[PDB]
């Protein structure tokens, strides 16, 4: 019963940011290439129309 | 005039190449010469054979040379 007793706020937003960040689908697709070095190759398949 | 690429080599099977790149450079090399004499050439060498033909007015315009006759028939 003796002490002042004032009022005062504070607020804390918890901003929940760092959900999905899920990589989702990671792909890769090989390739056949072409150097200079190449050499025999064995037959042929489709090679134009 | 010297500066162009190598564009790569066979050795064995092997790996370094640009396989396919050195367009970009087989370009240069042919545009390199196409136009390092460009806009010119050499008349002489290869402007000798033809007016050995007739003496029509066979066009050498506007670069080299073309007609020496290196022969009989009117001369052009």
């Amino acid at each position: 019963v003796g002490f002042g007793f004032i009022a005062i706020t504070l607020l804390t937003m918890f901003i929940n940011v760092g959900l999905t960040l899920k990589h989702t689908e990671t792909i890769i697709n090989k390739y056949k290439n072409y150097k200079w070095d190449s050499g025999l190759p064995t037959e042929y398949a489709d090679r134009i129309a | 005039m010297k500066q162009n690429i190598n564009i790569g080599n066979v050795v064995d099977d092997g790996t370094g190449d640009y396989l396919r790149k050195g367009g970009i450079k087989i370009n240069e090399n042919f545009d390199e010469l196409y136009y390092e004499l460009g806009d010119g050439d050499v008349p002489y060498s290869a402007g000798a054979w033809k007016t050995y033909n007739a003496s029509s007015g066979q066009t050498l315009t506007a670069e080299w040379g073309k007609s020496y006759a290196i022969n009989t028939s009117s001369g052009r």
